[PDB]
């Protein structure tokens, strides 16, 4: 199974991470079985 | 094929089901039938495989809306969300005591 | 589909209301070697492949694992261990059209 | 000197599959056609099927489509390949042959005993 | 043409382990 966990946020804050605590709720579970070892983004 | 050929000549049209099984997650499922709801009485409950008996009642709690079902502090089922309707049902053990 | 190029179709990640077919009672030749049909709508494969063919009368009994058969030699043959179902339907009404 | 006799018969359900085995020692030798005919409480026996000595297959107006009647390639035993047999289906089927004469090895006849068939 | 740069995940990056409910607890 491939798992996805997310969480959205608003911040007013620049070039750097917020210090502060918050969960992250599962989104999605996919049952494909594929090894994985490898990744990109796209933008 | 002729119209009128005779049955050790007709036509016939064929379906073959092959089956597949490797090794991942199953993806194609028999359907499971659901019996009917029953509250204020010791019976024997199975949600979704978590089996059990008890007295099932309603309640207040509030779950998350992903989560199925709650625990104890010692690690106890005692809560579970019903599959279709979407409730809270509370689970008190049958009861039971000494002579 | 046509005989010479059998159609394969992929089944994936859903339910089989398997009953709605054994329920049927109208049919030419349905035979599940592997499992009984009883349970057939109460189990869980990874993939469904439906493999659609036509054939004669004669050539019904031709597709099966370790008969023979012109069309079997040539359009296509079972394994020697098949794990799946074979379903018929003799009818050359609408398989096949006036003249 | 039962030249026709019917056998492996039962009961089978609605939408189920049976086989019948009809055993003709002697047709291949007259070259006139096997049938199957079937009787029923307060009804003439009326044609079940009709195999000839060249493999045309004729078959009862209820039957046909789903009766299929088949020689076995050796060792002749003309098999009865029916699915889904319904409820009304059920009767004591025969086999009727025709058999040698001083010259005819057909018109002149002999009937077989039956098969009971129950489809419920 | 740049080098990497790197920074620190002060307390980030906790997610709900499994579909159970639990109040008022600690859990490990
Ligand atoms: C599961 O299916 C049942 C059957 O329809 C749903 O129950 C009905 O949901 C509708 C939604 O508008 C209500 O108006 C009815 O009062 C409900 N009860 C009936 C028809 O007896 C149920 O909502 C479904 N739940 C999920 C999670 O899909
Ligand atoms: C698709 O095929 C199914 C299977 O035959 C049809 O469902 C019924 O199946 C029974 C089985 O003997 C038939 O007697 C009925 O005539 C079929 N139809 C109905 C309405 O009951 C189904 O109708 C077919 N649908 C399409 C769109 O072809
Ligand atoms: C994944 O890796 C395992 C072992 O690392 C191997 O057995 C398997 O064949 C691999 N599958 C794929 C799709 O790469």
């Amino acid at each position: 199974y491939f798992k996805i966990y997310s969480k959205h946020t608003p911040i007013n804050l620049v070039r750097d991470l917020p210090q502060g605590f918050s969960a992250l709720e599962p989104l999605v579970d996919l049952p494909i079985g594929i090894n994985i070892t490898r990744f990109q983004t796209l933008l | 094929f002729q119209p009128t050929n005779g049955v050790g000549y007709q036509p016939y049209r064929v379906v073959v089901l092959s089956f597949e099984l490797l090794h991942a997650p199953a993806t194609v499922c028999g359907p499971k039938k659901s019996t009917n709801l029953v509250k204020n009485k010791c019976v024997n409950f199975n949600f979704n495989g978590l089996t059990g008996t008890g007295v099932l009642t309603e309640s207040n709690k509030k779950f998350l809306p992903f989560q199925q079902f709650g625990r104890d502090i010692a690690d106890t089922t005692d809560a579970v969300r019903d599959p279709q309707t979407l409730e809270i049902l509370d689970i008190t053990p049958c009861s039971f005591g000494g002579v | 589909a046509s005989v010479y190029a059998w159609n394969r179709k992929r089944i994936s990640n859903c339910v089989a209301d398997y009953s709605v077919l054994y329920n049927s009672a109208s049919f030419s030749t349905f035979k599940c070697y592997g499992v009984s049909p009883t349970k057939l709508n109460d189990l869980c494969f990874t993939n469904v492949y439906a493999d659609s063919f036509v054939i004669r009368g004669d050539e019904v009994r031709q597709i099966a694992p370790g008969q023979t058969g012109k069309i079997a030699d040539y359009n296509y043959k079972l394994p020697d261990d098949f794990t799946g179902c074979v379903i018929a339907w003799n009818s050359n009404n609408l398989d096949s059209k006036v003249g | 000197q039962v030249k026709l006799e019917e056998s492996g018969g039962g009961s089978v359900q609605a939408g189920g599959s049976l086989r019948l085995i009809c055993t003709a020692p002697g047709l291949t030798h007259n070259n006139c056609g096997l049938d199957w005919y079937r009787r029923a409480p307060g009804k003439e026996r009326e044609f079940v099927s009709s195999i000839s000595a060249d493999g045309t297959t004729s078959y009862a107006d209820s039957v046909k489509g789903r009766f299929t009647i088949s020689k076995d390639k050796v060792e002749d035993t003309v098999y009865l390949q029916m699915n889904s047999l319904k409820p009304e289906d059920t009767a004591i089927y025969s086999c009727k042959t025709a058999f040698p004469y001083f010259g005819n090895s057909c018109v002149l006849d002999y009937w077989g005993q039956g098969t009971s068939v129950t489809v419920s | 043409q740049l080098p990497p740069a790197y920074t620190n995940s002060f307390t980030r990056g906790v997610y709900y382990p499994d579909k159970v409910f639990r109040s008022s607890v600690l859990h490990s």
